[PDB]
């Protein structure tokens, strides 16, 4: 860490990388997937509203 | 000639609109039914590409 090198046992250090990466992988699959369909729909939307 | 009413000089651009009018309910409208038939609006000018595709659809509409 920033002003410290924290001493830890594996027992805390091991599961931190376990669940965090896995928890990150869920969220990242969601939005980047949703970004494409937004562009799909926003390409239809932007031609409509701007009169 | 003596015109007790007025005289406009124009028929717009279209003849035979029933341009002979006995009962005249006068709409003087300083706003056009011609805003434009093209993509970009009457006062809205764009040399950027993505902003022009935006106005092409409803410019012909806001006329109708």
């Amino acid at each position: 860490v920033g002003g410290v090198l924290v001493e830890r046992t594996v027992k805390e250090v091991l599961p931190a990388l376990e669940n965090n990466k896995e928890q990150i992988q869920k969220i990242i699959e969601t939005l980047t997937q949703q970004l494409q369909a937004k562009g799909k729909e926003l390409n239809e939307f932007r031609e409509k509203h701007n009169i | 000639s003596l015109i007790r009413g007025l005289v406009l000089d124009h028929g717009a651009r279209h003849p035979d609109m029933k341009k002979r009018v006995e009962d005249a309910y006068i709409l003087t409208c300083n706003v056009s039914l011609e805003y434009e038939k093209t993509e970009v609006n009457s006062g809205f000018f764009y040399k950027s590409a993505e902003e022009r595709e935006k106005l092409v659809k409803a410019e012909r509409k806001f006329i109708e």
